[PDB]
């Protein structure tokens, strides 16, 4: 049912999510329903495509060792010695912890809108001392908690520790992190990072703008983090250009918000802009040209 | 190519796998779009014009007549479709319902027929606009608060077995790492035999892979244990009648004679913090 070679890399393609909803018995809650149509585009298009299923709030690291096992499940399977990794957003560290614990196994870093020197949006989240922020702070995190507290019992129950997960994506957090694995990750506020390290390929292209589509029903909040993250907004609404910077940076600048990066919602986005499906389907082909 | 290309595709190849007849007639399929899209992409980095110039001298030096001119035709007809994709309005209602994305939907297919016939939209979208559907459709199942839990699982089941086979073999093998995990969790959760899981897994994954597994659990065994038994013993030195930098020394010695390498050092470090907090340690989830 393949129709072309086009996405056929050598290593299979790996995708690890990051930050998303409760598991109804939907299909893939935070698998296939997170990245919309590209995985099995890819795969019509001759790819090896798996989807990783890791704990959406937790710190990078148990969501590390989560990802690392799930991979290892996976070069078992495939029987191929290496894995091209793929992570959005929090999936960005999550790929990083596996590739500083792993090197032998990974063959390339890709990395979507990761927020790598951290993001505004996570510190003010933790804020107390900046009162007036800090209510709407405190506020907005007690609503998102009430959103997945709606959901109760998840079926594919995954150790949630939100709290450390902010503290993963936040500035501090981050830059501890970094500092432990810095491979890929720049030394210049907003430069490129390595391009290639113990033999990985390390590669992260992301968007730079809140507004898209006003038909995606995010967009007004993206807009409204958009303003927390940085007042001129050079940020996919969450995570800045420069925080999203790995290794070398394919473009940095596409009309797509911080779900449009997964070709969200529902493949709504800007009039004039790349599509996802395309744009992955398009990296996946220079992965196979760098033969891996 | 790099008279094509934009600077960020120096380093692919050209997405345009056009499909011609036996008679030397562009045949309209999936891939097709995709040749568009590859272009389209190279807009943000170009200027529209750029966009078509590029397109066409590709075209032109890879396929002659008459495909050619379909080509271009369909192309122009293609960009127009891309621009005129901004004249849909958002409708009044709860942002948050099927009935809205399905009318979001229907006012692009409105839209298609103002560029294409059933031909040629089907050659282009159908793909795509099955698993539209599909994802529209199980929204509705799922909002459709007159049904049973278990009855809305026997919908979903229901409608999946719809589609044509292909996707289910495809989107199967997208689900096979979670379904590896559910039997795995649930033959385990009751204690089964290790001929239970082998079977299982021989099912799923095949002898081949069924032995690496086991290959794995081993591994995993081994680097639990380690763990286990290390925090013991660190825990021991901490609980100690010593001082600071005794214990980190004695501690450390204990991690390098368990832990050498820079790598288990790090993972070490991982199951450490989770520990001296109180968290239960990441080996099952
Ligand atoms: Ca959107
Ligand atoms: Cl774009």
């Amino acid at each position: 049912f393949v129709y072309s070679t086009y996405a056929q890399t050598k290593y299979p393609l790996v995708f690890n999510h990051g930050m998303a909803g409760f598991n109804r018995v939907g299909t893939d809650t935070l698998g296939l329903d997170y990245w919309y149509q590209i995985l099995p585009d890819l795969a019509r298009n001759g790819g090896n495509v798996w989807a990783t299923r890791v704990s959406p709030f937790n710190s990078t690291e148990v969501r590390g060792e989560q990802l690392a096992q799930q991979v290892e499940e996976i070069i078992a399977i495939t029987g191929k010695p290496k894995v091209n990794l793929i992570g959005h957003s929090h999936g960005g560290p999550t790929i990083r912890y596996v590739a500083g614990i792993m090197p032998e196994k990974v063959a390339s870093l890709t990395t979507i809108g990761a927020p790598h020197k951290g993001s505004p949006m996570a510190d003010v989240i933790l804020n107390v001392e900046g009162t007036p922020l800090s209510g709407l702070a405190t506020l907005v995190n007690w609503f998102s908690a009430a959103i997945t507290w709606a959901g109760g019992l998840d079926p594919n129950s995954y150790p949630h520790d939100s709290l450390a997960g902010a503290h993963s994506l936040s500035t501090q957090g981050s830059a501890q992190f970094n500092a432990q694995f810095p491979m890929g990750v720049p030394t210049t506020s907003c430069g490129e990072g390595a391009y290639q390290e113990k033999g990985i390929y390390m590669y992260s292209f992301s968007g730079n703008k809140a507004l898209t589509n006003p038909l995606d029903p995010f967009d007004i909040a993206l807009t409204g983090s958009s303003l927390v993250v940085d007042p001129f907004g050079d940020n996919d609404g969450l995570v800045s250009r420069c925080s999203a910077k790995f290794g070398k940076t394919i473009r940095d600048d596409y009309n797509w918000n911080h779900l449009d990066e997964v070709n969200q919602v529902m493949g709504i986005r800007a009039i004039l802009a790349a599509d996802p499906v395309s744009v992955y389907r398009q990296h996946a082909n220079r992965l196979k040209l760098q033969g891996l | 190519e790099n008279t094509y290309l934009s600077k960020s595709q120096q380093d692919t190849q050209v997405n345009c796998q056009l499909k011609i007849n036996s008679s030397q007639h562009l045949v309209v399929n999936s891939q097709t779009r995709d040749c568009f899209e590859y272009f389209i992409t190279q807009y943000g980095e170009s200027n529209l014009q750029k966009v078509k110039t590029h397109f066409e001298k590709f075209i032109q030096d890879q396929y002659l007549e008459p495909a050619r001119s379909q080509i271009i035709d369909l192309w122009t007809r293609y960009l127009k479709y891309r621009e005129q994709l901004a004249q849909i309005q958002p409708s009044q209602s709860k942002q948050q319902d099927q009935n809205y994305f399905q009318k979001v939907f229907n006012s692009i297919q409105d839209i298609r027929k103002r560029f294409f016939s059933a031909s040629e939209i089907e050659g282009l979208f159908s793909t795509e606009d099955i698993y539209q559907n599909y994802t529209l459709d199980r929204m509705k199942i799922l909002e459709d608060s007159s049904l049973s839990e278990i009855e809305k699982a026997k919908k979903l089941k229901e409608r999946f077995e719809q589609l044509p086979e292909d996707w289910q073999e495809n989107l199967q093998e997208l689900s096979k790492l979670d379904d590896l995990h559910t039997l795995t969790k649930q033959i385990k959760a009751r204690n089964g035999s290790a001929e239970e899981l082998r079977q299982m897994r021989t099912a799923l994954v095949g002898a081949e892979a069924t032995q690496r597994l086991e290959t794995l659990d081993i591994q995993r065994n081994a680097w639990q244990q380690r763990v286990t038994g290390y925090l013991n013993q660190r825990d021991e030195v901490l609980h100690s009648n010593m001082s600071d930098s005794a214990k980190k020394q004695a501690i450390q010695q204990l991690r390098q004679q368990q832990f050498s390498s820079s790598q288990e050092q790090l993972r070490l470090r991982t199951f450490e913090t989770v520990h001296d907090q109180g968290g239960e340690l990441p080996f099952n989830y």
